């Protein structure tokens, strides 16, 4: 027996990020433009970020659509400034 | 003679007993028990094999205390192919790493492949990050974004990178870091009218036939650039596009080189997942009277060397702790005992791992053999072996009664 598919359980989403400059609420999923190179998905945490798959930024966004459809934006530059979780 | 061969004593010096396989030399009319065959051949002079003697007859002449260099070689057969290939190979374990010498050519069968191109590998040592492709490492910092995101690297993935042993991180040469070029006179006057902006702005140029190209306007010129480069240079937000200008005026602009963009690629990182590859080495190879040898880098799940032979690497004792000295030692096909290295110095390395020292002079030489030209090796490489005491005719004339022992000695298990 191996691990079981499911979503994956962000933990205590929707509240507020402990680090300044947090793009959005935590559990929210972030994404660099495509101007600069290959895309890179990734999720924010209470203390930072984490770095996502292809195929689980996806599951993602379609489980906790509630409407929504596309990810946040963000720059380069602003992003290298966010720590890394 | 030959139901029961049998010998006598006659001009020759070296002699062994018959039945007892004790080495002795003769010294005027006296014979002296010798430690082994190289001291042998340099006490007499003569490059000689042992005669075998009647044991009776031996025990009539006087004897004397034993002479020689203790440990020294005990079987000469010199060997020196055209083309000489020596690997120096790292393995990680699934914590700590292991080296391993490789004399000879290298086995590329199986899911074996040459370092090359787009392909490059990420490893840890002194606390840093190093990007090891084309023959070179290049260090790399986890933050930097705007180098690591144009590159396609992950910050995950550099800062969880393996480590790697110092024996191959001084073998590499290093390269230029892998950080955002830097440009000089940057936001300052440009030295050459007509130029469209301050220093440090990109320009490009659109044509009909082919893609765009890009260029750097420098205080007295314009550089091109390759794409990738200018993507890590349209990051700083910095401008959202470059200046776009007309393809006659900038080929009337002046033109400079200055900068030095060797070590970016042209596409982004094909990263070698580790966990199946867990070996890497480093190649050397050179043929006799090239002015330069080639340097590649090879990587696999196993060393580079055939299933059958697998089970004769030889493993040393290692008393020395440091990272001076290697674990194993593989001796391929076509591999060379005698060698020189870049005024230059004269080795000899035993088929058990262990290297001795030569003296240039006819002596020396004429002594033990070793006419012939000797082959080229690396010193990066070499050094990874124990070594001996020197095979001078000045040191072998020596007397004992005892040898002193030796410290830290190491288990024979059954």
């Amino acid at each position: 027996v191996g691990p079981e598919l499911l979503v994956p359980e962000v933990p205590n989403a929707g509240g507020p990020a402990t680090f300044p400059g947090a793009p959005g609420p935590i559990g929210t999923v972030i994404v660099t433009p495509q101007i600069s190179g290959p895309q890179q998905y990734s999720l924010v945490l209470g203390d930072g970020v984490q770095t996502l798959p292809p195929l689980v930024a996806q599951i993602l966004q379609n489980a906790g659509s509630a409407g929504n459809t596309k990810p946040l934006t963000v720059e380069p530059s602003t992003l290298a400034k966010m720590p890394v979780v | 003679s030959f139901i029961s061969p049998s010998g006598q004593l006659n001009e020759s010096p070296i002699i062994a007993d018959r039945d007892s396989g004790a080495l002795y030399v003769r010294v005027g009319d006296r014979l002296y028990p010798a430690l082994n065959l190289a001291s042998a051949r340099l006490i007499t002079g003569r490059p000689d094999n042992p005669h075998l003697v009647r044991s009776s007859q031996i025990a009539t002449m006087p004897r004397g205390p034993l002479v020689g260099i203790p440990g020294a070689p005990s079987s000469f057969s010199p060997k020196s192919p055209p083309a000489s290939s020596w690997l120096v190979c790292d393995t990680v374990a699934t914590q700590g790493v292991t080296v391993t010498v490789i004399d000879g050519t290298p086995d590329l069968t199986g899911h074996r492949q040459i370092l090359s191109g787009s392909d490059a590998v990420v490893l840890r040592y002194g606390g840093d990050a190093w990007v090891i492709r084309e023959g070179r490492r290049s260090r790399i910092e986890p933050t930097n974004r705007a180098v690591l995101l144009p590159l396609g690297l992950t910050p995950e993935q550099v800062s969880q990178a393996r480590p790697m042993s110092r024996a191959l991180f001084d073998a590499l040469p290093v390269g230029p870091e892998l950080l955002v070029p830097e440009v000089p006179n940057a936001g300052g006057p440009a030295t050459f009218p007509g130029a469209p902006g301050p220093i440090g702005t990109v320009i490009v140029t659109p044509q009909i036939s082919g893609p765009q190209q890009y260029s750097l306007v420098l205080g007295d010129g314009v550089q091109t650039l390759p794409p990738l480069v200018a993507q890590i240079l349209q990051n700083a937000a910095g401008n959202t596009k470059p200046l776009t200008v007309e393809p006659s005026t900038l080929a009337k602009m002046p033109v400079v080189n200055r900068l030095d963009l060797s070590a970016y690629p042209d596409n982004p990182l094909e990263v070698v997942d580790i966990r199946e590859h867990p070996s890497t080495c480093w190649w050397w190879e050179r043929t006799a009277g090239e002015n330069r040898a080639r340097v590649r880098v090879v990587s696999g799940p196993t060393i580079p060397v055939a299933a059958t032979e697998m089970n004769k690497v030889v493993s040393l004792v290692k008393a020395d702790t440091s990272g001076r000295q290697a674990d194993q030692v593989y001796f391929g096909p076509d591999h060379a005992n005698f060698v020189a290295v870049t005024s230059e110095s004269l080795w000899w390395v035993t088929d058990a791992g262990a290297r001795f020292g030569v003296e240039d002079s006819k002596e020396a030489r004429d002594a033990l053999g070793l006419t012939l030209t000797p082959s080229l090796a690396p010193w990066v490489a070499l050094r990874l072996l124990p070594q001996g005491p020197t095979l001078s005719r000045a040191d072998a004339l020596v007397e004992h009664d005892t040898l002193p022992m030796d410290m830290t000695p190491a288990e024979l298990v059954v």
